[PDB]
């Protein structure tokens, strides 16, 4: 995906502020709570019977950290998301068979989490830049379906 | 099907939004137009620049519609019937676009409700907006 | 909202399908599994090979459910309530997947109803299956 | 998109049988009838107030022919859909701003039309091959969004 330098600026500046130990687990937790069919892929995590259980679940936080690590890696290589996410695509597409619409969902949940965390700092242009980014990551993760 | 808990949550969130409802609606629209440029083609006659009085005015109408839905949450199809007619028959709004505006409404609430936008309330609001969207696209089914 | 014309069309199509309903349901499933391999992960314990008695048996259950919906077209939420519970709560069926099976059901009818699958009836069937899908995913809203 | 030789065979053999003067208009007509919001992009075509009006509409048939011509062109270059549809993407994405979900819709309507026309010949494996093709065309047409 081609971000403008203004878009790249919006994304990069915000991201430096992100708590990489927490936001991933918050986004994943919310995905599992808001789109409960996603819990299908994480039955090993244990208690997901309530929102509190999910958000407080240590496995959710731990796996979310890895997920955010992948996003960070995409952010570092915006001009080659396809190469970056090759292996993860193979995993989510060929092995896990996750429907790609769910990539788009997690991306939008991440956006919600950024909005929640940054509030007014997460302006409509900053959002628009992040939408380009999560679309690009979703598309790359889905490449093994193309 | 909105649960009692969802209805409680949605009502709580709207309460916290209070009199900002219209302004948040306008902000949701701007987020949508910037983030999802395809949606702009439904408003070719609007000025969509930041600060547009037309976007502000429309944001208020949109917010008013949602609050009417909250206020008649058990009778949404009936409450939103005219709006459903308009969006499907006259405007021919692509159903995908309701997901885009719903997302931008969530983002807007999230950016304004640090305490209120918990995972539970986020879930309830998502269902609410999904339910509203289902009604507004029902003239397609 | 299914129109009187849609209900007429859907009823006509089901009539022409007649006693093939179960077989067409099994064919729709096979089309879905081949065309959209992700859907196979909901049936990891089925044998999904061509000619599978388990796919045939399931195709019949699916067809029976749809005909129950046709037969209670004005009361679908109530008619499909147990099925809605099952698909959302227990099975956690991704909502996207209803679009895939609906499409395969249309394709199947299209391949079997040269005369009946006119553009109008195609439209009515699409709305019907969309309405059924909305009910079956409603435990998400 | 990578079709297997069996998939390529299924696609190629069927396509030689297609009435390229008709199927395009049938698929477009059905798109306009079944997904009526698509009529938004074709107000110049005239009377689209009923199914009969749409299917009998000469402009629908004529434009459909061009659309099918594009599909045919994709079929000839399966291993480079991106290059093939570059210009059309620019048109539908940058100029027309058609939501790409609609590409997927037209593709599935085309599949329905093939099923209607070929009946039992349009077997589940032949369908599955065509689904890979219409997904690939939709994806390429949508590239200017990626
Ligand atoms: C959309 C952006 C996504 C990103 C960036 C992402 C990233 C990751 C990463 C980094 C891992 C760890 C892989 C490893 O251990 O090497 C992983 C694993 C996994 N992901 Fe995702 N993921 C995404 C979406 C999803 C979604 C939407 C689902 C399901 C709803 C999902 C299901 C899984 C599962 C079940 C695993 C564990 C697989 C295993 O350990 O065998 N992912 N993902
Ligand atoms: C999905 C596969 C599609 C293909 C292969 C396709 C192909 C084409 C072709 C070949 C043309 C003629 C361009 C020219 O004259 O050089 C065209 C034009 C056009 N298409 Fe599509 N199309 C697709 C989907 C859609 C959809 C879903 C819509 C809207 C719902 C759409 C809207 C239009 C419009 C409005 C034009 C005329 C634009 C103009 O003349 O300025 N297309 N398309
Ligand atoms: O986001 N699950 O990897
Ligand atoms: O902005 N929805 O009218
Ligand atoms: O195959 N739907 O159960
Ligand atoms: O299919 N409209 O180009």
């Amino acid at each position: 995906v081609h971000l403008t330098p203004e878009e790249k600026s919006a994304v990069t500046a915000l991201w430096g502020k992100v708590n990489v130990d927490e936001v991933g687990g918050e986004a994943l937790g919310r995905l599992l709570v808001v789109y409960p069919w996603t819990q299908r892929f994480f039955e090993s995590f244990g208690d997901l019977s309530t929102p509190d259980a999910v958000m407080g679940n240590p496995k959710v936080k731990a796996h979310g950290k890895k997920v955010l690590g992948a996003f960070s890696d995409g952010l570092a290589h915006l001009d080659n998301l396809k190469g970056t996410f090759a292996t993860l695509s193979e995993l989510h597409c060929d092995k896990l068979h996750v429907d790609p619409e769910n990539f788009r969902l997690l991306g939008n949940v991440l956006v919600c989490v950024l909005a929640h965390h940054f509030g007014k700092e997460f302006t409509p242009p900053v959002q628009a830049a992040y939408q380009k980014v999560v679309a690009g990551v979703a598309n790359a993760l889905a490449h093994k379906y193309h | 099907v909105l649960s009692p808990a969802d209805k409680t949550n949605v009502k709580a969130a709207w309460g916290k939004v209070g009199a900002h409802a219209g302004e948040y609606g306008a902000e949701a629209l701007e987020r949508m137009f910037l983030s999802f440029p395809t949606t702009k083609t439904y408003f070719p006659h609007f000025d969509l620049s930041h600060g547009s009085a037309q976007v502000k005015g429309h944001g208020k109408k949109v917010a008013d519609a949602l609050t009417n839905a909250v206020a008649h949450v058990d009778d949404m199809p009936n409450a939103l019937s005219a709006l459903s007619d308009l969006h499907a028959h006259k405007l021919r709004v692509d159903p995908v676009n309701f997901k885009l505006l719903s997302h931008c409404l969530l983002v807007t609430l999230a950016a304004h409700l640090p305490a209120e936008f918990t995972p539970a309330v986020h879930a309830s609001l998502d269902k609410f907006l999904a339910s509203v969207s289902t009604v507004l696209t029902s003239k397609y089914r």
